[PDB]
């Protein structure tokens, strides 16, 4: 049973839009952003950055 | 031949008028909202990230 599903929309930083998405066509598997005055990081599948 | 003359002519009643249309604008007033944002955040502190 789901006891909770926190869904959020994080921005993609400038250094990822240009260096990753626009340059290589890829996106990082980690979302590092600022939410509620706090540095929050999320790892996809709780795995390493890819 | 006995042909008719000019018609009688319209009798006009000079006056003043105010023309009302159906009211469609909503009734507007000033209200005040008192509330409290209660934000409870659950943070998991990893080795190097939160």
């Amino acid at each position: 049973q789901f006891m909770g599903i926190f869904e959020d929309r994080a921005p993609v930083p400038f250094e990822e839009v240009i260096d990753k998405i626009n340059a290589k066509g890829v996106c990082r598997s980690t979302a590092k952003y600022v939410r509620n005055n706090m540095e929050t990081t999320a790892f996809h599948r709780d795995d390493h950055e890819t | 031949r006995r042909c008719p003359t000019r018609p009688e002519g319209q009798n006009y009643t000079e006056g003043i008028a105010v023309v009302f249309k159906e009211n469609i604008a909503p009734y507007k007033f000033k209200a005040t909202m008192y509330y409290k944002d209660v934000t409870v955040s659950q943070v998991w502190f990893g080795h190097r990230y939160s």
